[PDB]
């Protein structure tokens, strides 16, 4: 695998020339939000959203690697952690507000139009203001991003009888290098040795609040389905219901 | 299923 | 100033060494087969006994009592389940196929199918038991891991209290590290290492999230009387 | 007068 010979500096390079574009809201301003419209506005984001997310899974070094069935899985388990990240990254030079899109920039009363919402917000916000905090760099960020996509479903890879985990060692092998490339881009930002391995350790602990925001968000978006709330396309609803509640 | 379809076209 | 700030790393270790909870025994009767009932009854009646091993255990962690107590309330209702099941895998790692709840009762993915809707956690508990066994996971590693969880899953959710809470969890860090680098690992090795135990933190998180929605499920469905503890554990999830 | 808190305090 050709990903596993890059060097550092072309691993970062790869994934930031792999990065998806900031798409448009179709929202217009002179119209009031309702908890319907809003959550229309929303999905419809993310429909779009996720077509340019496996676009971009597929330029990620050593995805297309893996089997169309393991990759399937991967963007499965991790899509709605990679859209958040990516808002949390859009909307850390907006405290308080998270940016869904340029012309799309809500406040954490307006996540109160929709009934349970603002909840989320809260979350989002939060892990916006622990970026701020850290000074997050792109670099980190399309790394962190990357690491979600192979990291999320690589445990839930059971045999089809006996239903024991599958040793996918590729996965492992990619994941181990954008270690390398993390640690790389902080020796090059002038962090010494100890600052590398706890900064390390601190980007790492963020993908723990992720993981717990995209469940308690798979829940509440599944519960609008469930309410009749808004349409979803057939590929939200399938990402949906590769999920369990 | 879209996603699969999605993937590799 | 402070405690914990002040600790070497073979301090951290042997505090947390110390701090650790017993492995407590089930009141299982291993003459009768099982029902739902009786499956699930024995399952809460051994979460809500380690309940309170742990708040006593969170007590002994380096750094937390110095946390206002609403604080610490926030952190344990948040990583309880977390705790719970890490050391549910870290029991059964020596033990392929199976789940050691208690030292009397272990049970296989076949017997998850008992309680409706459980094997499904079953399989991940085991997923993640299969995982510490490839890494050959450390049992200094384990107690740092679960102190890092008691810490960082609910600390986004809070600012003094979450820096200091910061720095601890850097101790933590600097601990694990002191560990690899004392069992011979390279530095690449030892920033490899940290990283995949780390994200194995990510599945636990998860783990959570979906056996809460499991219990909260088999709560309404009310097949077995939960006691108030693990009531009040559990609807601090909800909403 | 929630459990946990009357745990911690003892
Ligand atoms: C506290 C719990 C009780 C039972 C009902 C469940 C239901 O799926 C199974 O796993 C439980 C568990 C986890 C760790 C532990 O030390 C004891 C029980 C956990 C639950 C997810
Ligand atoms: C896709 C989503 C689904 C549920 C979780 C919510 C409502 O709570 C709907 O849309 C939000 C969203 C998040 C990131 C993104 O890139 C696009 C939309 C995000 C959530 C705000």
């Amino acid at each position: 695998s050709l990903a596993l010979s890059l060097t550092a500096d072309q691993m970062v390079s790869a994934l930031l020339d792999a990065e998806p574009p900031i798409l448009y809201s179709e929202y217009d301003p002179t119209r009031p939000f309702s908890e319907a419209s809003m959550m229309g506005l929303l999905t419809n984001l993310a429909d779009r959203e996720l077509v340019h997310m496996i676009n971009w899974a597929k330029r990620v070094p050593g995805f297309v690697d893996l089997t169309l069935h393991d990759q399937v899985h991967l963007l499965e388990c991790a899509w709605l952690e990679i859209l958040m990240i990516g808002l949390v990254w859009r909307s850390m030079e907006h405290p308080g507000k998270l940016l869904f899109a340029p012309n799309l920039l809500l406040d954490r009363n307006q996540g109160k139009c929709v009934e349970g919402m603002v909840e989320i917000f809260d979350m989002l916000l939060a892990t916006s203001s622990r970026f701020r905090m850290m000074n997050l760099q792109g670099e980190e960020f399309v790394c962190l991003k990357s690491i979600i996509l192979l990291n999320s479903g690589v445990y839930t890879f059971l045999s089809s009888t006996l239903k024991s985990l599958e040793e996918k060692d590729h996965i492992h092998r990619v994941l181990d290098k954008i270690t390398d490339t993390l640690i790389h881009l902080m020796a090059k930002a002038g962090l010494t040795l100890q600052q590398q391995h706890q900064r390390l350790a601190q980007l790492l602990l963020i993908l723990s609040h992720i993981r717990h925001m995209s469940n308690k968000g798979m829940e509440h978006l599944y519960s609008m389905k469930c309410k009749n709330v808004v349409p979803l396309s057939d590929l939200l609803l399938e990402m949906l219901d590769a999920h369990r509640l | 299923k879209i996603l699969h379809r999605l993937l590799q076209d």
